[PDB]
RNA sequence: UAUACAAUUAUCAUAUUAAAUUGUUAAGUGCUGAUUUAACCAAUAAAAAUAUAAAUAAUUUUUAUUUGUUUUUAAACACCAUUAGGUAUAUGCAAAUAUAAAAUUAUAGUAAUUAUAAAUUAUAUUAUAUUAUAUUUAUUCAUAUAAUUAAUAGGAUAAUAUUUGUAGUUUUUGAUACCAUGAUAAGGAUUAUAAAUUGAAAGUGUUAAUAUCAUAAUCAAAAUUUAUUAUUUAUAUUAAAUAUGUAUGUGUAGAUAAAAUAAGAAAUUAAAAAGGUAUUGUUGCCCACCAAUUUUUAUAAUAAAAAUAACGUGCAGUAAUUAAUAUAUUUAUAAAAAUAUAUUUUUUUUUUUU
């Protein structure tokens, strides 16, 4: 028992002081008042621009390999792919970052010549503060992956050429004398170099030791005349209850007709007595 | 804000501002004297009443093919940024892009 | 229009059998003349004549586009030509002439470059090649026995020790293979054994 | 707010006005309510004012 | 209904995007634009429309607003020429500028009668608090209501009913002074132009009403403004109350079909769209003989 | 999932300080027989009349008990019968709307709020009074046929063109024999004498967007079965485009047409109130039953309750076609209906000692 208009919604329905039903509307005396006005500034100021525009209208063509890309853009999509690269947690030693880093600083040494960007005084202020943030991250991966990875001196190597296309004197010098110091400190790590040294149990496993003595010193002992080794048990088992406070089970005494009447079969005309 | 002051196309705020500069040109120096339609006012391009009669749907037609009514039209989008003209073609609203 | 009653649905299956009406042979959806009464056909008649439409001439191939509709009374059955029916007809036309019409979500990156790119990747091992003794090295690393100084140390200085053989019994069903073993264990287990054959693997250490 | 209303002269003559309450204040210590109906927008803020 | 919405129940159209209305702008700024105007502006300014226009007809509004009901009056009495009517609106428009001011008078009536005993008006107590009241209810910043409610609370003399019962015995006060009072205030007050008129309402608007049934008795709803009143011909002190004009016409039975076939003044002229078959108001299909 | 009714007035079962109860009268032919009613009708048919003064407001009504079924002469009178009759009035059996309350429905679990209000909507002139209406005339009413719609091209009396005689097949598809949007007509009932007209906007075949075999078109000599049309009546009768052979029957049944304008016509007439439960607005909401799916309480061959756009039978309610509401009885395809009693969310009509 509940009216319902399925037509129309029974809420629509009932407001009618807020809609009006009539369709017809009537002249009568029912002036409406258009009024127009405008001033001058309108004319020129304060216009608003579109969102769409063909001037901001790019055709977004996609590729796999990076040579396809100019240098510039190039440059965009090593920096993307290094920033998934970053969250790999590897207690910051690598080769793959350190061949993204190769690669940034591949992409600037050939923007210098075929992207016509200048010499390292041409380009300002945050974009030498980029390459050297980048060279030297390339350096200390190297410098971090040299004693697993023999090629980290090359890859140095490659850096201190790039520092020195780029004409900066300062990073050059450095990057010298940390390739000349890997290059005769990447060996030192193999175990040719150290003849002279040679290759401890937890606490854990120290106490397995000890159970098991315990274990097995009780089973000689009492494994025969009176087989007392038994662990307590644990048969007894918690259950979550209301305020998750563990409701045990307590095994049931000896002195009660409980067990004493479920141990008798059900029905004693059908089911067996033996 | 949007329900008081409708909002119009570019092209429409030029024609209404283009129209009282018309007036305004037409109008005689001795007559904007005695009216005080200096600059600073804005001119009132018309003003009058109609009484429409007739069904509600048809009327509706007629009132936007005559430009009466609107409600209905599908303005362009606006810019996500400052809409209006003229501002810097570069300017991140985030500056970032610090050293040290 | 929808197929669906406004009711909340019911269990299919009783106890062992089928509900006749959700049954092939009797569903509720199909127009069955067979089983049907006088006054449904009378029904459709009337409604085919009062508004101008083609009187029914065969009812057995009726069915085939007849379509059922779930009312407060009970169904409705009506024919594909009709009003009522045309805006469903419109739309089981358009699945029948093309169902891809539904747009779907750009899938992502490929999931193996994904791998490559995710942050638990170094964590990986795999599992040690006996002939191999950087593999073994490293994965001494990868347990955290040695350390990743020291990794190439080990694999220098790992040395091979010879362990016990393990042999595998195989061949076809009752061919003696578990008296095999029981006679290389000393014992008799193939006689207790359920249903006379192996069913599970056993690996047991002799001398 | 705004808000529509139906407004009725005749039997036969039905509108549909628009209904506009709004305020007027001045943290001097002036102020003042209004709530007015009339056809079109303009009207009714007009008229609550 | 033949539109959209209702046609796609009608007939269902394949064809939605359809002008079922071809587009006309009447409005004024939709027309116009910056470009058509650079070209207009040349040719039709201000200097050349005083260059090719001939002359043909606060403080400077006041000097050129002279007499306003008598340049109403004027245009409905020259109307009587010529080459125009006797236009209804212009009567319309006299009697307006007239009435303007009856409020005044109606709310001065109401103070001079209703009031039993408002005290002695020449005192200068009394006469200030009507003066005060009444340039109050010209000026439209209190109410006739409120203001008569002011003039009947307000302080005259401590123990007034002990005072009152020595000089009148019923309590009802002479009316020359109250009415001298009310043509007084009107008088020192630029309320009208014509002094007379003051006067002349006053006492009219009094000797009109004293020959009716309970001449100074007024419900207290109907006596002033409210949301429901009464028709201005049945008002108390209205200038229309008196009339005998014609309520009653004999029709025949055609009259619904010939409304329009009298001398009648057409607001909107018919056409042959609307009309089918009707000659015009000034054709005569019998005329007679005239020398 | 926890988180502030009211107490100045709340319509369904919370009655508690109140004077009651009982009177002993009325009416009594058979006569020559048509009473009542929309209609049918039944059997002697006339009748029951008396009041006030008087019972404390309270501190334990915590307390007895109590609220229109109450049994017989007539008049009234519900099941049922159909030719048409039967059938209820306090003596007992019976707490009960005059309200100390917490959103609808439901057993206090089923659905997601439920009700209610206002405005408007075609039924009711009143009797001098914005008009006397009332007379004359007329009525056998019928016509339709033989198919091709898609370009411009100039001449005598002019200073000169053979352009005398101007020559490029074939890819589209609707006003046609349905349908293929809109738009003009006919239809007199209250703005009148006056220097004036007695024909309406609410729509009539052809006309401007929906397509998808469509050659339906007069240039004569032609084929009543179809509502919407004033024909000549008894002295003289067929000549030019070919032009009506049928029906004499007492101015004659039913039914029906026209006129109060350069014509001739004259006292009883227009002028009140009064409604939506509908909003999709009567072609409306809504009602049970029928029918169909299914849920909850339940395990007892149970019962009850709830959700649902199209069926079937109806038309119960909604001023709604013999008014509606409440309780009791009764009948049963279903809404419900009829009675007994009590009410009006039923729209209303003037008597201050004749
Ligand atoms: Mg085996
Ligand atoms: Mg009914």
């Amino acid at each position: 028992l509940h009216q319902y208009p399925t037509a129309r919604h029974k809420s629509l329905v009932k407001d009618r002081l807020r809609f009006a039903r009539n369709w017809w509307l009537t002249g009568g005396n029912n002036y409406e008042l258009v009024h127009e006005v405008g001033h001058e500034r309108e004319a020129t100021e304060c216009f608003a621009e579109y969102a769409q525009d063909s001037s901001r209208d790019v055709y977004l063509m996609s590729t796999n390999r990076l040579s396809d890309l100019p240098p510039g853009d190039r440059l965009k999509a090593i920096v993307g792919l290094m920033r998934s690269r970053w969250e790999v947690k590897d207690a910051n030693r690598g080769y793959d970052k350190a061949k993204l880093l190769l690669q940034a600083l591949e992409c600037f040494s050939e923007m210098k010549a075929s992207g016509q960007i200048g010499d390292f005084n041409s380009l300002p202020e945050p974009d030498q503060d980029t390459f050297l943030q980048y060279v030297e991250g390339c350096s200390r991966f190297a410098q971090a992956c040299s004693h697993s990875h023999p090629d980290a001196v090359r890859v140095l190597l490659r850096a201190a050429q790039i520092c020195e296309e780029m004409r900066c004197v300062e990073k050059r010098d450095e990057m010298i004398q940390v390739t000349e110091a890997a290059a005769n400190r990447m060996d030192r790590a193999y175990a040719f170099s150290r003849p002279h040294d040679t290759l401890p149990p937890s606490l854990h496993e120290n106490e397995d030791c000890v159970r098991l003595k315990n274990t097995e010193e009780l089973r000689r002992r009492f494994g025969n005349t009176a087989p007392h080794v038994l662990e307590k048990p644990k048969r007894v088992d918690c259950l979550r209850i209301h305020r998750n406070r563990p409701l045990l089970l307590h095994p049931m005494k000896d002195n009660n007709k409980l067990l004493e009447l479920s141990k008798l079969p059900a029905r004693p005309e059908f089911d067996s007595w033996t | 804000d949007r329900w008081t002051h409708p909002q119009e196309s570019n092209l429409e705020q030029a024609a209404r501002g283009s129209a009282v500069l018309a007036k305004r040109l037409s109008m005689t120096v001795s007559e904007m004297h005695d009216r005080q339609e200096t600059a600073e006012n804005p001119a009132t391009l018309d003003r009058f009443y109609y009484r429409i009669q007739g069904p509600a749907l048809e009327a509706g037609e007629l009132k936007e093919a005559l430009g009466l009514k609107g409600n209905r039209k599908r303005l362009p989008r606006r810019a996500p940024g400052w809409a209006t003209l003229g501002m810097e073609k570069v300017s991140p609203q985030e500056p970032g892009h610090a050293a040290k | 229009q929808s197929q669906s009653s406004r009711g909340q649905p019911g269990l299919q299956w009783q106890e062992g059998v089928v509900d006749p009406r959700y049954s092939s042979s009797g569903n509720m959806r199909r127009f069955n003349p067979d089983t049907v009464a006088h006054y449904v056909k009378a029904t459709i008649q009337n409604d085919r004549r009062e508004m101008g439409l083609g009187e029914v001439y065969d009812w057995h191939e009726f069915a085939k586009d007849a379509v059922y509709i779930p009312t407060r009374s009970g169904p409705l059955w009506v024919g594909s030509d009709d009003p009522r029916c045309a805006k469903f007809m419109r739309r089981r036309s358009k699945m029948q002439k093309t169902p891809q019409q539904k747009a779907r979500p750009k899938p992502g990156p490929d999931p193996a470059k994904a791998l490559e790119d995710h942050p638990l990747r170094e964590y990986f091992t795999t599992a040690t090649n006996l002939r191999d003794p950087l593999s073994t090295a490293n994965n001494l690393h990868r347990a955290g026995l040695i350390r990743e100084y020291d990794i190439k140390y080990t694999a220098a200085k790992v040395r091979y020790v010879p362990r016990p053989p393990v042999v595998s019994i195989m061949g076809h069903v009752d061919h003696g293979k578990t008296t095999l073993l029981d006679y290389l264990r000393k014992t008799n287990v193939a006689s207790q054994e359920a249903g006379g054959i192996t069913q599970n693997v056993g690996a047991f250490q002799v001398k | 707010a705004y808000d529509m209303r139906v407004v009725k002269f005749s039997p036969k003559d039905h509108r549909q006005w628009i209904y506009c309450v709004l305020y007027v204040g001045s943290g001097k210590g002036i102020a003042g309510w209004g709530r007015a109906v009339a056809p079109s927008t303009q009207e009714a803020k007009k008229e609550a004012i | 209904d033949k539109s959209v919405f209702a046609a796609k129940r009608r007939v269902i159209v394949p064809i939605h995007p359809t002008p079922n209305f071809p587009a006309h702008f009447i409005k004024s700024a939709f027309t116009t634009d910056p470009l058509k105007e650079k070209q207009k502006a040349r040719f039709s300014s201000g200097g050349e429309a005083m260059r090719e226009v001939q002359d043909i007809p606060s403080r400077r509004d006041l000097a050129s607003r002279g007499d306003t009901e008598f340049q109403a009056l004027v245009e409905f009495i020259e109307g009587a020429s010529y080459d125009q009517l006797i236009s209804g609106r212009r009567f319309k428009k006299v009697y307006d500028v007239l009435s303007e001011n009856d409020d005044m008078f109606i709310w001065l009536c109401h103070t001079a009668m209703s009031v039993l005993n408002p005290g002695d008006m020449r005192s200068r107590l009394i006469y200030n608090h009507l003066r005060i009241l009444a340039e109050s209810v010209a000026s439209g910043e209190m109410t006739q209501r409120t203001a008569f409610r002011f003039f009947e609370s307000a302080v005259r003399s401590p123990a007034y009913r002990e005072i009152a019962k020595r000089q009148l015995e019923g309590g009802a006060a002479t009316r020359l002074a109250g009415i001298s009072a009310a043509a007084d205030v009107m008088r020192r007050m630029g309320l009208t132009r014509r002094p007379m008129s003051s006067y002349f309402e006053l006492y009219q608007r009094i000797v009109e009403r004293s020959e009716a049934m309970t001449p100074w008795g007024f419900p207290p709803l109907f006596q002033f403004e409210e949301r429901l009143s009464l028709e201005p011909r049945l008002k108390f002190f209205s200038r229309a109350s008196q009339q005998s004009l014609e309520r009653r016409r004999r029709g025949h039975v055609m009259t619904p079909h010939t409304t329009l076939h009298g001398r009648r003044i057409f607001w909107i002229p018919p056409t042959w769209n609307r009309a089918g078959r009707f000659l015009g108001p000034h054709v005569t299909l019998y005329p007679g003989m005239t020398p």
